[PDB]
């Protein structure tokens, strides 16, 4: 009666009757993510200050050391460690491991494994339910972005101290120093990413507003219009023809999406491909390819520099650059 | 501040929570 | 520290082996499809 | 210049080659 | 806490320093009506950068 | 004191998440 | 010998352009391949001959 | 030295195995899972 | 620089690397010519 | 390890092992010490390796003692490659001078309780007088932070704001030790060295040392503690 | 060609229409290989036509000439170019071979047989024919092993390849006694990928490279014979999916991994990617700046051993976490960098003080200054330096170009692997077109998810 | 803004991957007719998956 131990374990792992699906991607996802969650919560609450720049000048990061929710962060690994893979057993003591930024590498490595296995688990459940498999492909874009900011940029820069700090103000610090060193605003891949998030907001609002506009009357005014939809109803709950007609009369009767499947494919593909592009932009600026440098591009007949908005941005970036890591630079060029 | 922010946070939690709990409990009693 | 490393190596090896032999356990047959 | 002129001639030739093949296959029978 | 403790640093304090740098190095060219001609010695900077 | 408030708010949010996941209203096929 | 090589390479460029424009046309023409066998083979043969000739004349130029 | 540490960092260490007991526990765990899967095959 | 006997063909050398970019556009041209059948 | 077999190994097989932070050990030789040719010698390849850090501390009940710490930094506390001259007399009197080298190492230890104590383990400009079994002396302990070091608010000695500028009405008369001045006045430390092993074929000398030095003052701030460093030392003569 | 009505595939998926057409698929493949060889030849001819002899290759935006120079053609001691005719011959040979490959591809695409299974049973295949699939895989493994052995033959008997680690600043060297030790060779494949280990990117000598290539060639030939003479075992037949899309997805995952690895080789390795041809790496440039500012202040009389910075660590020299004497500043993160101009200065404890005081060579100083001024930092409109530098110099490192392009290619091919692996599983299971609407699985499942 | 981009991507992917078959052919975009009175994707299956 299929009494085998491994068979029973496998049937439980791949069971679609569990409240949360596990799967074989989940048997890697759940322990790594639980490890990352535990260490992140403990470190965010009570971690000692971390010498992020490797200059024996630690940064507090945790609530018990005087941070609020906004300023609290898990501080990246010491610059003295660089990319050298610092786990707990490679430290002489837990105090040294905490001082040198070990929790950051632990959380980042486990989070990377967990999100890769989360994408695999999305594929696995889609397969076990008889679905088409490309929700994992859609989720690959935030996975790419997280990998770029936590792993790929430290790889290209030579130090996990250049990873994005696990925090809010730390995220802002990462963004500001990134613009200072790479001019990410002038990077076309970042422009595509901004277009993707703005367009995703626009298209989410547009699609939701059209579907809500063409909702068929099934309820009364004293009842919420959502009550007009029943879970598992066979018929359509809104007028696709009326919504498409309004959209065509609104902008152009052509250049529309009267095919609902084509419309939803567009909604899927636009922010996903743009987030792919901006994650690749972060990954390329990891290897110092940078945004458009238009400093002193416009000169007059006599050669006098006519400053532009790019030059004003350059002045801002100079202010950003001469102030970040105020004690960490011994030489003029910021090559490292 | 240390204590006026404390009472502001406590009131901002409890009063809307009370409102939501009133409405939810009457709804759930009405199934 | 070496005890911790041994334990973590055992844990990671256990979960990775579960992953590997789980996808080795006739996984393309685990679908509701026909044929 | 002669270099720019020859580069433009080569560019126009290579750009027009493929479209000319498609046009010739359109007007000369088909199977495209 | 930062004013009464020179060893207390957060990413928030780092961002405050970065904002000060932005304002100081941006103002002279960004607000010409201010007629700001600040000598280099008064510009907030870091070591060797 | 403030760390108490921050930790309380975070764990209360996580408790709301836990309850919304595991004690949600079950969607009905009817 | 340099001028001979340059003339041979110019002819090779012309034959290459003729092959690029004609071989797909002959292939996708209706019964064009079964009729232009001699022309296509002559073009390919003269192309190979010009390539070998340029390679030989490089050692003398 | 003032304290003890494993000093396994760098040095190009195979699977990070600085002590042969690590390779043995890796082999033992993998082989135990394989043996369970193997004596438990042809059971589906 | 190219060898001296091949120097006059530098202008046509300078155009060649874009031809692989031209091939995918040619595929789109062919698909348009068959009306994206 | 002896210095000869240390030089017999390559950088690839020393890298990552920690041996680069370890002083050479005189495995050969004798412990008579006084069986050394007196004269003027060029101290060369002076090296110092701590084996213990202890911090002077005061508890609630009124007891002062040197407590044990946890070394927060990694193997970066070694001093090596220092140069100098030393004078040995027939009676056993010795004078000891260190000229220059890697004579400073920034170190941080953690007290029981989570407090960070950064200090500059240094032996620079060390004048030491005594005998062959023990000679005591003084060395200069520079400031931990250079004058151009900036605090998290940008204030510093030779560079910075000199006041808390995030407070438009609070930088005066109360944070004078925080903003009005950032003091970088140097300090002094005491050391006692003791020769243990010697080999007169090569002139290598070795032994133990015990030093007491102030910790960081945080640029004219919270007062320094006394760090007691015991350890080994090695060197070559002429 | 075919339409959507007879194939079920729209024009934007029209290549899927030739999944089951062996001859047309072969034609597409051969035309594509012609395209690759065309780009190789055309780009090589472009680079040699734009090559300027006095400037180094990395200042000229060249990525293929460094490859041929690393193979050891036309260069001498110090990476100095002696002749560009080998590069011209490489470009010409590729460009001519691309014509033959393009003719074959166009022929098999247009007028070749659509399916090879009837008249050419040696070349005919179906995707479920696992024996024929392993036969084709074995042929290609034999070809790849012969290519690796071609590299070995070039290294041993046909002029050698460029050794950047040769004394005096590198030269073209004959590799005698390659490292054939299995422990040394497979240690690289079992190394950690992190700092100080670097996995296979940290290979630092031509002996190791050529010995590994001997191993790869022999293993590829042996596995090719193995796959010609074997059929996949039942465990493999149960584990895998046997279709063209599944095989494509496996190859997509493999080449995504290869693209990421090539990115890391270009960014970090200076042995297989000599800095004479590719410019300094990022770590190389940072360490070169540190070395240059050390030697300048040494020439100004300052003691670079007792000088400490604002933090107190040391402006020129400090210690790695394992105790090695390293360059100070942020380039401490690059303390594990190894380069031909700095390794003569390193004793067992790291940067030797007396060597840094007395044994600095003029060629080392010149390379350090050059690599400091040509760091792999620049904008995508090719303005050299950090983002705040003005438009003065025109430089982006070939290492930067290669690393950025190949990370992008590796990522997209990972995504394509995900797409095709999912679609292969769904198509094998029979629901790649959607839910059946009459036998929906979830409706047959117990509720509460 | 970021949640709206997330919602757009996730909803498009969910609809495109929970589609009903509704016609032979590997191009699913031809399986939708605008004048139809039934859903083109399984809300039940999408809900179960998420
Ligand atoms: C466990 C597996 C973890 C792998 C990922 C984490 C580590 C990646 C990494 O640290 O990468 C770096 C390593 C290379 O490491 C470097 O290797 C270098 C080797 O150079 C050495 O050797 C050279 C030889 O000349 C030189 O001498 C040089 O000076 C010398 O230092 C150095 O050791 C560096 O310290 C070291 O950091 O790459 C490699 O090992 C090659 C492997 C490819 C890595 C590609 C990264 C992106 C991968 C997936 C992205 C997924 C995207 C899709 C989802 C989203
Ligand atoms: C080894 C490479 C490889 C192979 C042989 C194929 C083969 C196949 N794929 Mg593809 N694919 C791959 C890689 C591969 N793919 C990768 C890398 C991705 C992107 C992440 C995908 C994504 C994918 C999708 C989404 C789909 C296919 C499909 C198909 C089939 C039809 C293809 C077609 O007609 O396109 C015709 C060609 C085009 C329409 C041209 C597209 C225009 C591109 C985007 C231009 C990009 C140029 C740009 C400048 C390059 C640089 C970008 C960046 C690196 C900087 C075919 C069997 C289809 C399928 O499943 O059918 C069964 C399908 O819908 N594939
Ligand atoms: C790397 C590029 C590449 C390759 C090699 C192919 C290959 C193939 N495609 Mg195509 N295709 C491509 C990309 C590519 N495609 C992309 C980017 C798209 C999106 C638009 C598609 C979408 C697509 C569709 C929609 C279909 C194919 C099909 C075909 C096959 C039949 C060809 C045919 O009948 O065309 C006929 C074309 C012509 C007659 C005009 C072009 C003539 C030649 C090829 C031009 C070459 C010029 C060249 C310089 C000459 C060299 C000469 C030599 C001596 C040097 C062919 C094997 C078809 C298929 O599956 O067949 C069953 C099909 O229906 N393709
Ligand atoms: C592995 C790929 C690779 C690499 C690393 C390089 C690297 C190099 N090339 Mg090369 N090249 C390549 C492929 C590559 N190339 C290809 C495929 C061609 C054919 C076009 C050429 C032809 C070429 C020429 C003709 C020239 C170079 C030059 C250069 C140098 C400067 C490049 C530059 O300014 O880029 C500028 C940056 C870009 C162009 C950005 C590209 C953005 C991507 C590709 C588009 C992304 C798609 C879009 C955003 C989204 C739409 C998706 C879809 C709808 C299409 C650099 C050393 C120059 C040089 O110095 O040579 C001596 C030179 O003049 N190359
Ligand atoms: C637009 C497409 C594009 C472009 C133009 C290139 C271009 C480049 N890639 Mg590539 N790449 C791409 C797509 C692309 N890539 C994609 C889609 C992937 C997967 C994500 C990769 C994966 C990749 C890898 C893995 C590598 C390259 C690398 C390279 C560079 C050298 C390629 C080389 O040497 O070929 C190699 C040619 C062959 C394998 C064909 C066989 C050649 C034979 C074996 C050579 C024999 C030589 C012999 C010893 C000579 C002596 C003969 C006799 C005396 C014995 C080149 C700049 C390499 C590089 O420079 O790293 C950064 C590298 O390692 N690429
Ligand atoms: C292009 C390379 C290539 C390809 C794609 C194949 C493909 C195949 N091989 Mg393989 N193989 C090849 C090269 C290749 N091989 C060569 C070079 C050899 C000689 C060493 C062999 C010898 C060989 C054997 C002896 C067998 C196969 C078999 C197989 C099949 C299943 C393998 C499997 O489960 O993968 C998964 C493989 C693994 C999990 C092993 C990985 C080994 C460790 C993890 C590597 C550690 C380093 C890594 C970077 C981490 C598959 C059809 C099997 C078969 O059915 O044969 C009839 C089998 O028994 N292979
Ligand atoms: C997306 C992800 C995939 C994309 C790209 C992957 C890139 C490269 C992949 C190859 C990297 C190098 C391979 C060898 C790795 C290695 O030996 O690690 C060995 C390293 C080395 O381990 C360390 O070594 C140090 C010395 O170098 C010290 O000794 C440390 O004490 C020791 O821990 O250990 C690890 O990094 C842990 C790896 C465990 C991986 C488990 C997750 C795998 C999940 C699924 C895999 C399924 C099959
Ligand atoms: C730039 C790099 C290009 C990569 C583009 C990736 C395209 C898919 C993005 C992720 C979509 C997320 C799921 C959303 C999803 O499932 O998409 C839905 C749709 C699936 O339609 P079909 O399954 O009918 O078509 C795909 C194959 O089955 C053959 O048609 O996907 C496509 O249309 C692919 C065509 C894109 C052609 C290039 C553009
Ligand atoms: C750090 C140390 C670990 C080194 C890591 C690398 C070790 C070498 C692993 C290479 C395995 C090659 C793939 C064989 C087929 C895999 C799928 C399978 O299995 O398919 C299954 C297949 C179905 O029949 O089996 C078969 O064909 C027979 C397959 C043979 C399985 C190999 C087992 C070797 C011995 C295992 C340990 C001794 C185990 C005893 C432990 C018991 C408790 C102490
Ligand atoms: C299938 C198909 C397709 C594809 C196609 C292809 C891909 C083709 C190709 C092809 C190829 C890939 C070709 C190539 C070629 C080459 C040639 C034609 C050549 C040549 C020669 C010459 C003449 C040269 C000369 C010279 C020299 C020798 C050196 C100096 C300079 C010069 C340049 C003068 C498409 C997509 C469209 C569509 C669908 C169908
Ligand atoms: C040349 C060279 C060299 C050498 C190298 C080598 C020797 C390499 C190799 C290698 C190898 C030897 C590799 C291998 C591998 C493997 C892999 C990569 C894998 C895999 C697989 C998978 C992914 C699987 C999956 C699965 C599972 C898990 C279960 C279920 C089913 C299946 C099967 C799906 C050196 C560095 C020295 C030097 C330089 C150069
Ligand atoms: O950590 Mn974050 O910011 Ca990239 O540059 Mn170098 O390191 Mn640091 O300085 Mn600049
Ligand atoms: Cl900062
Ligand atoms: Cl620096
Ligand atoms: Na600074």
């Amino acid at each position: 009666e299929n009494t085998s131990l491994w068979a029973r374990f496998c049937e439980w792992i791949t069971s679609t009757e569990n409240r949360l699906y596990i799967g074989w991607f989940g048997v890697i996802m759940i322990p790594t993510l639980l490890t990352a969650i535990s260490v992140y919560i403990i470190a965010f609450i009570a971690a000692p200050p971390v010498d992020i720049d490797g200059i024996r000048e630690p940064v507090s990061g945790s609530l018990l050391y005087g941070n609020n929710i906004i300023t609290g962060a898990v501080v990246p690994t010491s610059n003295a460690i660089g990319l050298h893979f610092y786990p707990i057993w490679e430290a002489a003591s837990l105090d040294e491991w905490l001082y040198n930024g070990g929790p950051y590498q632990l959380v980042v490595c486990h989070f990377f494994l967990g999100v890769c296995c989360y994408m695999g688990r999305e594929w696995e459940l889609s397969y076990r339910l008889g679905m088409r498999p490309w929700i994992a492909v859609a989720y690959s874009a935030p996975v790419a972005a997280a990998t770029a900011v936590f792993i790929i940029y430290p790889i290209g820069q030579g130090s996990f101290s250049d990873g994005m700090p696990l925090g809010i103000s730390g995220t802002f610090n990462f963004m500001i120093v990134f613009q200072a060193e790479h001019n990410i605003l002038m990077h076309p891949f970042h422009m595509f990413g901004v277009a993707g998030v703005f367009g995703g907001s626009l298209f989410s609002a547009m699609h939701g507003s059209l579907v809500t506009s063409s909702l068929i009357r099934e309820t009364t005014e004293n009842e919420s219009a959502n009550a007009g939809y029943k879970f598992g109803q066979e018929e359509e709950t809104y007028n696709i023809v009326a919504a498409h007609g309004y959209f065509g009369r609104l902008i152009f009767q052509y250049a529309s999406f009267n095919n609902s499947r084509s419309l939803h494919f567009f909604l899927a593909v636009w922010p996903v491909v743009c987030i792919w592009l901006t994650a690749l932009g972060i990954s390329t600026m990891a290897f110092n390819l940078n945004g458009f440098n238009f400093n002193q591009s416009v000169v007059d007949s006599n050669g006098r520099v006519l400053n532009t908005w790019a030059d004003i941005i350059n002045r801002a970036n100079l202010g950003m650059e001469v102030m970040h890591e105020r004690n960490a630079h011994n030489f003029p060029l910021d090559l490292a | 501040v240390n204590i006026l922010g404390l009472t502001a946070t406590a009131l901002f939690i409890i009063i809307p929570t009370s409102f939501l709990l009133i409405l939810y409990v009457k709804t759930a009693a009405s199934e | 520290m070496l005890t911790l490393k041994i334990f973590v190596y055992t844990v990671v090896t256990f979960f990775v082996g579960l992953f590997i032999f789980g996808f080795l356990s006739n996984d393309p047959s685990r679908n509701p499809g026909k044929g | 210049s002669l270099t720019l002129i020859l580069q433009l001639v080569a560019l126009f030739a290579v750009v027009a080659a493929g479209p000319l093949v498609v046009v010739l296959l359109s007007v000369r029978g088909g199977n495209l | 806490r930062a004013a009464e403790d020179p060893e207390f640093e957060t990413f928030y304090t780092k961002n405050i320093l970065l904002n000060e740098g932005i304002r100081a190095w941006m103002a002279a060219q960004d607000q010409p009506h201010e007629k700001l001609t600040l000598p280099e010695e008064v510009l907030p900077r870091g070591n060797a950068l | 004191m403030e760390a108490l408030v921050y930790t309380f708010l975070l764990i209360g949010t996580l408790g709301i998440i836990f309850f919304s996941i595991f004690f949600r209203e079950p969607p009905r096929i009817a | 010998m340099t001028s001979i090589l340059q003339i041979a390479l110019l002819g090779l460029v012309l034959v290459s352009f003729a092959l690029v424009v004609g071989v797909p046309v002959v292939f996708a023409s209706p019964n064009g391949w079964t009729e232009n066998k001699g022309v296509v083979f002559s073009g390919l043969s003269v192309w190979f001959l010009l390539v070998f000739a340029v390679g030989v004349f490089n050692s003398f130029a | 030295l003032v304290d003890d540490r494993m000093n396994g960092d760098g040095t190009g260490l195979p699977f990070g195995v600085n002590d042969g007991i690590l390779g043995w526990v890796i082999a033992g765990t993998l082989g135990t899972i394989w043996a369970i899967y193997f004596v438990s095959q042809k059971d589906l | 620089k190219l060898p001296e006997a091949y120097a006059p063909f530098s202008p046509i050398v300078d155009v060649l690397p874009i031809i692989p970019v031209l091939f995918i556009l040619l595929a789109f041209v062919w698909q348009a010519s068959v009306s994206f059948r | 390890l002896t210095y000869d077999e240390l030089q017999g190994l390559t950088y690839l097989q020393v890298k990552g092992t920690g041996i680069a932070n370890t002083c050479p050990v005189v495995e050969q030789g004798t412990s008579n010490v006084r069986e050394l040719k007196p004269g003027d010698y060029k101290l060369e390849k002076f090296c110092m390796e701590p084996t213990s850090f202890t911090v002077k501390e005061e508890d609630a009940k009124g007891r002062e003692e040197f407590v044990k710490t946890k070394l927060l930094t990694r193997l970066t506390y070694g001093l090596d490659g220092m140069n100098g001259s030393m004078k040995i007399n027939n009676d056993g009197s010795v004078e000891f001078r260190e000229d220059e080298g890697l004579d400073y190492a920034a170190t941080t230890v953690k007290l029981p309780g989570g407090e960070y104590v950064p200090f500059l383990f240094t032996i620079k400009e060390f004048d030491g007088k005594g005998t062959l079994d023990s000679f005591s002396g003084d060395f200069l302990v520079p400031s931990y932070r250079g004058s151009t070091f900036l605090d998290p608010k940008g204030r510093g000695g030779a560079t910075g704001y000199d006041n808390a500028i995030a407070l438009p009405a609070k930088a005066d008369a109360d944070e004078i030790q925080r903003l009005n001045n950032k003091s970088y006045t140097p300090g002094k430390g005491s050391a006692v060295f003791s020769v243990a092993k010697v080999d007169t074929e090569t002139g290598e000398i070795a032994g133990v040392f015990e030093s007491i030095q102030p910790s960081d003052t945080e640029m004219g701030a919270h007062p320094a503690k006394d760090i007691k460093i015991t350890g080994l030392w090695y060197g070559q003569l002429t | 060609g075919r339409d959507q009505e007879t194939t079920g595939f729209a024009w934007w998926a029209g290549n899927a229409r030739l999944i089951n057409l062996s001859g047309k698929l072969l034609g597409a493949h051969v035309a594509h290989a012609g395209l690759i060889v065309f780009w190789a030849g055309a780009m090589n001819l472009f680079e040699v036509s734009h090559f300027v002899p006095e400037k180094p290759m990395y200042e000229q935006g060249l990525i293929l000439l460094p490859h041929i120079a690393t193979l050891g053609y036309g260069v001498g001691p110090g990476g100095e170019v002696l002749d560009t005719f080998p590069y011209f011959v490489s470009g010409v040979l590729h460009l001519i071979s691309s014509a033959v490959l393009g003719f074959g591809g166009v022929y098999h695409s247009l007028i070749g047989p659509e399916t090879l299974e009837e008249s050419y049973p040696f070349f005919g295949y179906v995707w479920k024919d696992k024996n024929k699939m392993t036969n084709i895989l074995g042929y290609h493994l034999i070809i790849l092993g012969c290519g690796a052995w071609l590299l070995v033959l070039k290294a041993l008997y046909f002029g050698g390849v460029y050794d950047t680690w040769a004394p005096g600043g590198g030269d073209v060297r004959i590799i005698s006694n390659p490292t054939t030790n299995a422990a040394i060779i497979f240690g690289y494949i079992v190394k950690s990928p992190f700092g100080g280990d670097g996995w296979i990117v940290s290979v630092d000598n031509l002996e190791d490279i050529i010995g590994g290539h001997i191993w790869i060639g022999t293993l590829c030939i042996l596995g090719g014979i193995w796959h010609i003479y074997t059929t996949p075992w039942p465990w493999a037949r149960r584990a895998f999916v046997w279709s063209g899309e599944a095989y494509l997805s496996y190859s997509l995952a493999a080449v995504s991994l290869m693209g990421f690895t090539a990115c890391c080789f270009a960014w970090f390795n200076n042995t297989a990617y000599p800095s004479e041809f590719y410019g300094p790496t990022g770590p190389e440039a940072s360490q070169a700046q540190a070395f240059t500012f050390l030697v300048r202040d040494q020439r100004l009389g300052a003691n670079v051993a007792s000088a400490q910075g604002p933090t107190g660590l040391g402006k020129y020299l400090m210690r790695s976490p394992t105790g090695e004497i390293i360059f100070g500043g942020e380039t401490m993160r690059f303390w594990d960098f190894r380069g031909p101009w700095v390794e003569p200065l390193r004793g067992p404890s790291g940067l030797d003080l007396v060597k840094l005081k007395n044994d600095i060579q003029p060629w080392q100083e010149r390379r350090a200054a050059e690599y400091m001024t040509h760091a792999p930092l620049g904008s995508l409109n090719s303005v050299g330096g950090v983002a705040t530098e003005i438009n003065a110099v025109n430089f982006v490192s070939p290492r930067s170009w290669l690393a950025t392009s190949h990370f992008c290619l590796g990522f997209f091919f990972f995504v394509g692997h995900l797409w095709h692996a999912g679609r292969a599983r769904a198509a094998a299971a029979g629901f790649e077109k959607g839910i059946d609407r009459v036998d929906e699985p979830v409706l047959s499942m117990r509720p509460l998810d | 803004v970021l949640g709206a981009a997330l919602l757009c991507a996730i909803h498009g992917a969910t609809v495109e991957n929970t589609l009903f078959e509704d016609g032979d052919g590997a191009n699913t975009f031809r399986a939708f007719n605008p004048t139809q009175a039934e859903e083109t994707y399984s809300m039940v299956t999408a809900n179960r998956f998420w």
